[PDB]
């Protein structure tokens, strides 16, 4: 189906695929509630879509405002921030074991950042991905997997 | 300006005092401490009526009903409890809050109850049955206080998360959240009057009315001191139009309402002035303060 | 979307003024007048031992007509739940209605007599026209304001009376497109405004603008506001109603048990409600001041409420991706 069909139809299911629960994982966190299949449009981290020459500037903004960075690079030039403005996509927590995963799709010449489902998910499932947060000097993980790197960098 | 002078002091509960409260009619005073004791008196005299008890562990608040018939307490025992006014009679008693119960209110047509508690939670209850009707994860923190606006439609709720929250009833939809570009605890909200405002008390030594049309904070009051305990504040009607609260300088502060300026500063409370309440109908103000003083005191004015 | 397990037999059901209170009859004959918004039963009465087919609440909501099975049909204070006024008739009550600006009338719709207008004060009655003599089956109504009597027949022929004189002050008969009559189902009014529907036997739902049938005058070729079915699965009607304002329609397939709602001025299919596809739908009705759907149906009520987007979605919420529109001075100091 095309990228843009499938992407309307996104955009139409996800207010009533997808939910945020409290999370033993850790506080709020996206919920499954009707079987996603494997590779199919899970949801958007629709936001603000900036260039990268302005992550900082806000950042730093944001940082003098004591209010968390809610930022995805959508690539070397764009980045989709959803600190001020958003969705329900900034309740997915990460696992190391993910049922999903994060590609950038061009849709009419614009790029979106669409979670897709690494398996077939069921109801109920809380949905997480991989963030790929680069090694840093330490975030303990409490995602549950058995493979888990104790440390998402 | 008020001229409001102490008439007479009421006292008796063993406990630190966390509510009172004038009966609509301005007929009595229900008054709320951690004694697990409710006290009734007389409201013009500083009469004692009775006392009420029942509750198992400290009470944080108590509102009345609308015909003055009823009076809810919602105590730490994680209860509320709907008690006739007249009779004493433990009409209701009501379970399902986890945690210790904060506030309580009825609606404006005293057939339903909102009540907040340290669970976080907002609970809607039923008062001819006494039953839970609905339940709401409303805040992140303890529930400070919970309030109907002028018909039954609106649920104010504030918590020392520093929301201030406007739900719908019917739904439970969560209408507005007011924020003041800060995280500033809140202890205390009410409607106005006409229910086009809100008053909320921040631990700040801070009291803000929001127009709820508009969503923006329209005038503050500062001078007070309250950071720490839930002080009570109330608008002065009867009289002129003032803005009456406690202190954590033993003091009761009454500012202009328009003005924002203070027009009274009624001293002789040795402790932190906890809860205050204003006469319906005349120009009464009781202040009752907490255990350091356990003394309630009936002010009167000629404005 | 919501059920009620604490009444049964349900059959027939009405809304108050103002959508607070639910009285229905139940098979037993009694009312169950339950609330909103305590989700409780507020009454019980002891109306008949003969179900109950038609209910009606007075404009101050302190009375309720009542029409029982046995052609029995009494006036019932609220309060009280007391036999105000009884009253027999032949040809068993098909319907009952209070007059909407008098609670003393209330018309009748017999199902072989013409319908008949009585009032509380005087045991008295009006016996209302008949324009063919011969149809032994026509639906009658009051307008919005109680001010006409608009009468139909198994014979398509519509009289417009006027409810203090019964003179004809409009007439026409419908038709099946071609050049034959149907039997008028029922009509029903807007409690806002002036458009109105018929249901009938063609399944087809046609909305008017009343105003346009008394401009129409006697023997008339008024056009309707609309015409409305289900071009794919030709589906009777049981019962219709309007939306509280009068912008949304709903109808009733008790053939699939399903529930089909269209627009007014556009007329668009709004959407479709699926119940238990073994249960029999009998009866609906529409929240007069809220999206709210109340259906009856094999003696059990289902509630249709329509929420609006929050109730969690309440940062500032968007839905589409905003480009950020960078100032002169965005990189300046």
């Amino acid at each position: 189906l095309p990228m843009p069909m499938r992407f309307r139809h996104l955009k139409k299911t996800s207010k009533e695929a997808v939910g945020v629960y409290r999370s033993p994982i850790h506080g709020r966190g996206l919920f499954c509630k009707r079987n996603i299949d494997a590779g199919e449009m899970v949801i958007e981290y629709a936001g603000i879509v900036i260039r990268s020459i302005l992550t900082d500037k806000r950042e730093k903004y944001y940082d003098s405002k004591g209010i968390g960075c809610y930022m995805f690079r959508i690539d070397d030039s764009e980045v989709v921030d959803a600190t001020m403005h958003g969705n329900a996509a900034r309740f997915i927590n990460h696992s190391c074991e993910p049922n999903c995963y994060s590609r950038v799709i061009n849709i009419d010449g614009q790029k979106h950042i669409v979670i897709f489902a690494m398996r077939k998910i069921y109801r109920g499932e809380e949905l997480t991905y991989d963030y790929k947060f680069p090694i840093e000097d330490k975030l303990p993980c409490n995602c549950g997997a058995k493979k888990c790197r104790k440390f998402l960098n | 300006k008020p001229n409001y002078a102490l008439k007479f002091t009421l006292a008796g509960h063993t406990k630190a005092v966390s509510s009172v409260k004038f009966s609509p009619n301005g007929e009595w005073l229900a008054s709320s401490s951690a004694d697990k004791l409710i006290k009734i008196w007389g409201a013009y005299d500083g009469k004692f009526e009775k006392t009420i008890s029942g509750h198992k562990l400290g009470i944080s608040d108590v509102a009345w009903s609308s015909d003055s018939n009823l009076l809810v307490s919602a105590s730490d025992d994680k209860t509320l409890k709907i008690w006739d006014v007249s009779s004493g009679k433990c009409l209701k008693t009501l379970k399902g809050h986890s945690n210790y119960v904060f506030c309580c209110n009825f609606n404006p047509q005293s057939n339903l109850i909102v009540s907040g508690s340290f669970d976080e939670s907002v609970r809607i209850w039923d008062v001819k049955t006494g039953k839970c009707l609905k339940t709401l994860p409303a805040h992140s923190d303890p529930v400070s206080a919970v309030h109907f606006n002028r018909d039954g439609s609106l649920i104010v709720s504030s918590s020392y998360d520093g929301l201030c929250r406007i739900w719908d009833t019917a739904s439970g939809q969560c209408l507005k959240t007011l924020i003041d570009d800060d995280n500033p605890p809140v202890s205390f909200v009410k409607f106005s009057p006409n229910g086009k405002y809100i008053l909320a008390a921040t631990l700040d030594n801070t009291l803000k009315l929001w127009d709820y049309s508009k969503g923006k904070c329209l005038k503050t009051y500062t001078g007070h001191k309250n950071e720490k305990y839930c002080i009570f504040a109330n608008f002065s009607v009867t009289g002129g139009k003032w803005i009456v609260s406690g202190s954590e300088d033993n003091l009761v502060y009454i500012w202009n309402l328009q003005t924002k300026e203070i027009v009274q500063k009624l001293q002789g409370h040795t402790d932190v002035v906890i809860s205050t309440a204003c006469h319906p109908t005349e120009n009464i103000i009781a202040s009752a303060a907490l255990e350091n003083d356990k003394t309630i005191k009936l002010w009167k004015s000629d404005c | 979307d919501g059920t009620l397990d604490c009444i049964s037999m349900a059959l027939t059901c009405t809304f108050n003024r103002w959508g607070t209170l639910l009285a229905v009859g139940c098979n037993d004959g009694r009312i169950v007048i339950w609330d909103f918004l305590t989700r409780g039963i507020a009454k019980i009465i002891s109306a008949h031992i003969h179900p109950v087919c038609s209910l009606c609440w007075s404009r101050d909501g302190h009375k309720l007509v009542s029409a029982s099975t046995d052609n029995i049909v009494s006036q019932w204070d609220v309060l009280s739940g007391d036999c105000d006024q009884r009253f027999r008739f032949p040809s068993p009550i098909l319907k009952v209605q209070y007059h909407p600006r008098d609670q003393n009338k209330v018309l009748v719709c017999p199902m072989k007599s013409a319908p008949v207008m009585l009032t509380l004060s005087d045991s008295k009655h009006v016996v209302l026209p008949v324009d063919d003599d011969s149809d032994l089956n026509v639906v009658a109504s009051f307008d919005r304001r109680g001010e006409y009597i608009y009468t139909g027949n198994a014979k398509g022929k519509i009289l417009v009376l006027k409810t203090d004189s019964q003179d004809l002050v409009a007439s026409f008969r419908v038709t099946t497109g071609t050049s034959n009559t149907t039997a008028i189902k029922s009509i029903e009014f807007a409690r806002k405004g002036s458009c109105f529907l018929i249901n009938t036997a063609d399944r087809i739902i046609r909305v008017y603008d009343g105003r346009e049938i008394l401009t129409c005058g006697r023997d008339g070729e008024p056009e309707p506001m609309q015409k409305l079915q289900d071009l794919v699965n030709r589906t009777p009607w049981k019962k219709c109603c309007f939306s509280g304002d009068g912008e949304y329609i709903v109808a009733g397939s008790a053939r699939q048990h399903a529930l089909y709602i269209w627009e007014k001025s556009i007329g668009n299919l709004v959407k479709i409600l699926h119940g238990t596809r073994g249960e029999l739908l009998l009866d609906v009705a529409w929240h007069p001041v809220r999206p709210i759907i109340a259906s009856i149906s094999s003696g059990v009520v289902s509630i249709w409420a329509q929420n609006q987007v929050e109730n969690w979605s309440a940062f500032k919420e968007l839905d589409e991706n905003v480009e950020y529109e960078e100032r002169e001075s965005e990189f300046d100091i």
